[PDB]
RNA sequence: AAUUCUUGGACCGGCGCAAGACGGACCAGAGCGAAAGCAUUUGCCAAGAAUGUUUUCAUUAAUCAAGAACGAAAGUCGGAGGUUCGAAGACGAUCAGAUACCGUCGUAGUUCCGACCAUAAACGAUGCCGACCGGCGAUGCGGCGGCGUUAUUCCCAUGACCCGCCGGGCAGCUUCCGGGAAACCAAAGUCUUUGGGUUCCGGGGGGAGUAUGGUUGCAAAGCUGAAACUUAAAGGAAUUGA
RNA sequence: AAUUAUUCCCCAUGAACGAGGAAUUCCCAGUAAGUGCGGGUCAUAAGCUUGCGUUGAUUAAGUCCCUGCCCUUUGUACACA
């Protein structure tokens, strides 16, 4: 039976799609149906943060981010618990769920 | 490395596998005004002290 | 062996091409021009196991083995050049990155400023794996 | 069965007289016994130095390639070969709800140095704006695409790389480029994002001796 | 972990050189196209929807057996090329066994030009043309009207925003329009109150898209396509358990 | 009726055992544990069990890490599940 309206993915007026390979495997999923995750860490983790910060030359440098964007196939956004299964209705909710900190 | 002497000012909750521990934010005695958060073992009260071999290494916020 | 640099407070820059790999951690300090090799510890030279040659450990053994080894020669700070695998293959820096740029800071090595360097591409060739990826 | 750091003497690098702080950092090289010279293999090495590190305090977002174009005595004379944009910086600026405008142009020097420069520029979004994505139509991109290419390619031709260089330090062909397409559609983030040397001319000492002051 | 590579200096780092693939991030429930499909720049060539119109012709139209153009991927023949990846195959592991998953190689192929083949979950699993029946907020292109903001500072006037209106398009949200076995659908509605026009096509499950004849193709195979015999269910949506 | 010693007494005999590997049981206050005393069985009769006092702590006011069990969402061609 027909599960989403919109066929799990973001193609409405095409017909094609270039594929995407999946960054922990290698498998080819269409652009629009891969979950795409927007990924900024510093280089340097957190207590390393004050090691580095007194142990560096300069005075004041705000040391730079990484930044890294993930494709997953749902196999591996599932398996990782980047998305997970939801209530039939609440499935509806495009909603991003809250990041304020 | 001075062992320092820190109050500490409130109970937040416990942590570890086993919740084996009591995370507090601890103000320092010699200072007025630096509080950081660690993990404490034993049964720790809200109004007593702590006497830290480290004055800087911080407990994460969970 | 012998640096002319008077040690007042002239800090001499090597710049150390960290390779953080998911299967093993190259550490590798260089002259300012990026040519002449001055040390290189690979992370499986320290650890006889080839499960964790790309460990937090191996990796902070062979920064502070180099931190050593660079210290000797007269090299005073360095600059950090951070990648990945690139290309096709994974972009995140491997688990030993943290522990190697870490311990040889720790190690009384100053360091200037960090960059990444992983080679990605504008666009490449087919990657390694099936059309339906790595079934494991 | 050697010190391989036995037989390994130490140089300095000047920078050339554009940038304000000079010595650049230290070099190694094992000096000269046979066909293989000491200057012969110090030729030829390229240098990537951050501007904050050129100037006193500055942009950490840019860099500069200086090669040892020859050796004096103790002391590398290097000279303008490239410039790029960091990782970081380009990552940072490169964001969703927006068009992109990347122009490439090849002129040339008076003095025989031909140049490619690589500008990138993106549509601002306005300050009582509701509409939330704010791209550029198709003949809008091509038309600021024009203008990029006729801005790099008057600025550079008509003098030469000393000049050039000195206008690279700040940003201010990326600043003109930035007033030029205010009318077409307001960008924010141009810079001159990348330059490649292609052909150099014929190696004479005295242009370079009198770029090094 | 092993097969592989390496003191005839691998892997790592620098400067160049060539090769053949591929156009990241910007990239969107955005656009265009009859569908397949289509993404670096610039130039040339012909095409096209929508809008605008107090232009023109005056029923010239809708759908269509016969017939015809295009048709992903794989695949076949001929020439050029061979970077990556990789059916076959060569091993290395795991396993009770592995002829697989995992790993190092790897021919055909993948790429380009010219001939074929004509099929896909070729999907909106939903023919096309026309009319009628709720509301709301956005969006892409064209037009139209209006405080104000910003650039051309000289701002006439164009561009970037802002607020609304009109027409075509991709979609969305919402409701006792109404329908439906329901899931759900402003179409899958206006259907026992059954009739706007027309093409294709289905008749319990198997046997079987098989046999046979015909036709197309070099081959692979494509299109058309039964019967004997067997069988009381197979199946669709939704519910409560495990 | 005590041989294959029922139970009890006396002299004699003087064993492994120096605190116990893999693993693993029970328990938070008059509780654990030590310590003895009655009931049941009973002609003979406690190393068991079932009750009673006596002396009287170490640690904790927590968590889902391990082991179990119960929910909610979800998928199902299973319903002797
Ligand atoms: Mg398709
Ligand atoms: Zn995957």
């Amino acid at each position: 039976t027909k599960k989403r309206r919109n066929n799990g993915r973001a193609k409405k007026g095409r017909g094609h799609v270039q594929p995407i390979r999946c960054t922990n495997c290698a498998r080819c999923v269409p652009k629009d149906k891969a979950i795409k995750k927007f990924v900024i860490r510093n280089i340097v983790e957190a207590a390393a943060v004050r090691d580095i910060s007194e142990v560096s030359v300069f005075d004041a440098y705000v040391l730079p981010k990484l930044y890294v964007k993930l494709h997953y196939c749902v196999s591996c956004a599932i398996h990782s618990k980047v998305v997970r299964n939801r209530s039939r209705e609440a499935r509806k909710d495009r909603t991003p769920p809250p990041r304020f900190r | 490395q001075p062992i320092k002497l820190a109050r500490v000012t409130k109970v937040l909750g416990r942590t570890g596998s086993q919740g084996q521990c009591t995370q507090v934010r601890v103000e320092f005695m010699d200072d007025t005004s630096r509080s950081i958060i660690r993990n404490v073992k034993g049964p720790v009260r809200e109004g007593d002290v702590l006497t830290l071999l480290e004055s800087e290494r911080e407990a994460r916020r969970l | 062996s012998l640096g002319p640099q008077v040690a007042e407070g002239e800090n001499v820059f090597g710049v150390c091409h960290i390779f953080a790999s998911f299967n093993d951690t190259f550490v590798h300090v260089t002259d300012l021009s990026g040519k002449e090799t001055i040390c290189r510890v690979t992370g499986g030279m320290k650890v006889k196991a080839d499960r964790d040659e790309s460990s937090p450990y191996a990796a902070m053994l062979a920064a502070q083995d180099v931190a050593q080894r660079c210290k000797e020669l007269g090299i005073t700070a360095l600059h950090i050049k951070l990648r990945a695998t690139g290309g096709n293959r994974t972009k995140t820096p491997g688990p030993g990155a943290q522990s190697a740029l870490r311990a040889l800071a720790r190690s009384g090595m100053k360091i200037g400023r960090i960059e990444d360097v992983t080679p990605i591409p504008s666009d490449s060739t087919r990657r390694k794996g099936g059309r339906r990826g790595r079934r494991l | 069965v050697v010190d391989p750091f036995s037989k390994k003497d130490w140089y300095d690098v000047k920078a050339p007289a554009m940038f304000n702080i000079r010595n650049i950092g230290k070099t190694l090289v094992t000096r000269t016994q046979g066909t293989k010279i000491a200057s012969d293999g110090l030729k030829g090495r390229v240098f990537e130095v951050s501007l904050a590190d050129l100037q006193n305090d500055e942009v950490a977002f840019r860099k500069f390639k200086l090669i040892t174009e020859d050796v004096q005595g103790k002391n590398c004379l290097t000279n303008f070969h490239g410039m790029d944009l960091t990782r970081d910086k380009m990552c940072s600026m490169v964001k969703k709800w927006q068009t992109m405008i990347e122009a490439h142009v090849d002129v040339k020097t008076t003095d025989g140095y031909l140049l490619r420069l690589f500008c990138v520029g993106f549509t601002k979004k306005r300050n009582n704006q509701i509409r939330k994505t704010s791209y550029a139509q198709h003949q809008q991109v091509r038309q600021i695409r024009k203008k990029m290419m006729e801005i790099m390619t008057r600025e550079v031709q008509t003098n030469d790389l000393k000049e050039v260089v000195n206008k690279l330090i700040p940003d201010s062909i990326g600043k003109d480029i930035e007033k030029a397409c205010q009318s077409i559609y307001p960008l924010h983030d141009v810079f001159v994002r990348k330059v490649k040397m292609l052909k150099k001319p014929k190696f004479e000492l005295g242009k370079l001796m009198e770029l090094h002051g």
